[PDB]
């Protein structure tokens, strides 16, 4: 099928009054989470999040609560480093989030690998998509990156992304595939609310989809529009899909001109819906 | 600091019927910092039976979080979602509407 | 699977 990615999401924050930092670790395939590490919860293990990771072994467990817990750390020392950068108070608070990943493509071979890194919520270092070259945002950075470029810190990434990742990533969409290589395409619907009596407002729904990407787009007598209208962020249903929808105020008896066309991959032609009531 | 205020929306995960078992959904996204109070309501009152997602960010690094209950709507019940954050200088509500 | 055994620090 269509083009992959295994992400992993690292958010550690510091607790100046007392004791380590929060650190929080998501692992997704996909829109699909599978493995969480909290800090602040009792089993101090990488844990599950998707059923089709369960099967792997104690050996891989073992590993992923091994390679999480000493990225914690890693993180508490940059917390430290980084506060002595920017030359600020020991008082405060503070953030450090990292995201990695790989992608696959259409061919099912590596596509591309990435791995950014933020302060306070603001762009700090990221790997260029030449996995061989740095971005420092500013000279605390630039000090980041001439330490890891001393320590060759991309080639051991690129080594991870193009191929381990890769590979660990083919496995999940194979175990995991009564899920992950199923697309839900979104069930689809409109309503109609009378703003006054010479307006009313159209609303086109997308329900229950998988993945979360999708265009909603109204037209009306075939050309798109975008005045009068409104979108909501796509957004989790709980289940493991997503939800969104677009609406347009049209006058009172012209609905029938306006038309609602849905994108997603999980549909083999877009959709296009009519309120012909 | 930056500090980006939380988007909230509140929403069921199955079309409303009253009667019927559901699920109240409280979508919190694009904040900064990540620490955040949610809380359901019911009639204005703490539902203490709340789940809620891992922590995440999106692309521009901001924080995402769904907050979560099992309920059963009816015609009168009102719900709400109440959200604390660094950016609100008094907790926000924001009730729950069927249509949205 | 993660990336490992550790990142560097910054
Ligand atoms: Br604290």
């Amino acid at each position: 099928m269509g083009s992959h990615s295994m992400r992993y999401f690292f958010t550690s924050v510091s607790r100046p009054g007392r004791g380590e930092p929060r650190f929080i670790a998501v692992g997704y395939v996909d829109d699909t989470q599978f493995v969480r590490f909290d800090s602040d919860a009792a089993s101090q293990r990488m844990e599950p999040r998707a059923p089709w990771i369960e099967q792997e072994g104690p050996e891989y467990w073992d590993g992923e609560t091994r390679k999480v817990k000493a990225h914690s750390q890693t993180h508490r020392v940059d917390l430290g480093t980084l506060r002595g950068y920017y030359n600020q108070s020991e008082a405060g608070s503070h953030t450090v989030q990292r995201m990695y990943g790989c992608d696959v493509g259409s061919d099912w071979r590596f596509l591309r690998g990435y791995h950014q890194y933020a302060y306070d919520g603001k762009d700090y270092i990221a790997l260029k998509e030449d996995l061989r070259s740095w971005t420092a945002a500013d000279m605390a950075a630039q000090t980041t990156k001439h330490k890891w470029e001393a320590a060759h810190v991309a080639e051991q990434l690129r080594a991870y992304l193009e191929g381990t990742c890769v590979e660990w990533l083919r496995r999940y969409l194979e175990n995991g595939k009564e899920t992950l290589q199923r697309t839900d395409a979104p069930k689809t619907h409109m309503t109609h609310h009378a703003v006054s009596d010479h307006e009313a407002t159209l609303r086109c729904w997308a329900l229950s989809f998988y993945p979360a990407e999708i265009t909603l787009t109204w037209q009306r007598d075939g050309e798109d529009q975008t005045q009068d209208t409104e979108l909501v962020e796509t957004r989790p249903a709980g289940d493991g899909t997503f939800q969104k929808w677009a609406a347009v105020v049209v006058p009172s008896g012209q609905e029938q001109r306006y038309t609602c066309h849905v994108q997603h991959e999980g549909l083999p032609k877009p959709l296009t819906l009519r309120w012909e009531p | 600091m930056i500090q980006r205020t939380p988007k909230i929306q509140v929403y069921s995960r199955h079309p409303a019927e009253n009667g019927k078992s559901n699920f109240l959904n409280c979508y919190v996204s694009g904040f900064h910092p990540s620490d955040i109070e949610v809380d359901l309501l019911k009639n204005g009152e703490r539902i203490e039976k709340v789940e809620h997602s891992d922590l995440s960010f999106s692309k521009d690094w901001s924080f995402y979080l769904l907050y979560y209950t099992e309920f059963t709507p009816t015609e009168k019940d009102e719900y709400a979602c109440r959200v604390n954050h660094v950016t609100l200088s008094q907790p926000k509500i924001v009730k729950w509407d069927r249509d949205m | 699977y993660q990336f490992g055994p550790d990142f560097p620090i910054a």
